């Protein structure tokens, strides 16, 4: 949605 | 000497429609376990990281960026106002929370 990580080093996900 | 969860800003003011960054850094990636962001304490999961990493070659990392769990909220809405906590867990069956940041309150301007 409207949430994101600043950095893309570690896999991440909203919720 | 355990891991610390650092949220440097007690509050952030943002105009509706603008974007904002909720800052969180950790002093370590150990022990293995995810970092999750919640609104409230009740609480609502809004974002999750693993401590695993993408293949290093697909990054176009540093000691500091490897430890930065900050998130962005785009196109802020009034319903984004609240207090947001960055929380570190130990991996297990099930995971257990080991440390939380101090909270950052988001103030949304009209």
């Amino acid at each position: 949605x409207r949430y994101s990580a600043v950095y893309s080093i570690h896999p991440s996900w909203c919720g | 000497t355990e891991v610390k969860v650092i949220q440097p800003e007690k509050s952030v003011s943002v105009a509706a429609g603008d974007s904002t960054v909720l800052n969180c850094t950790l002093t370590s990636l150990l022990p293995v376990g995810p970092i999750r962001w919640y609104r409230g304490v009740s609480r609502q999961l809004i974002y999750s990281f693993t401590t695993e990493h993408f293949p290093r070659v697909t990054n176009v990392a540093t000691k500091r960026s490897n430890l930065d769990f900050s998130i962005r909220i785009s196109n802020v809405t009034p319903e984004d106002a609240g207090t947001y906590y960055c929380v570190k867990f130990q991996r297990g069956s099930p995971d257990t929370e080991i440390q939380s940041g101090g909270g950052t309150e988001v103030y949304v301007l009209a």
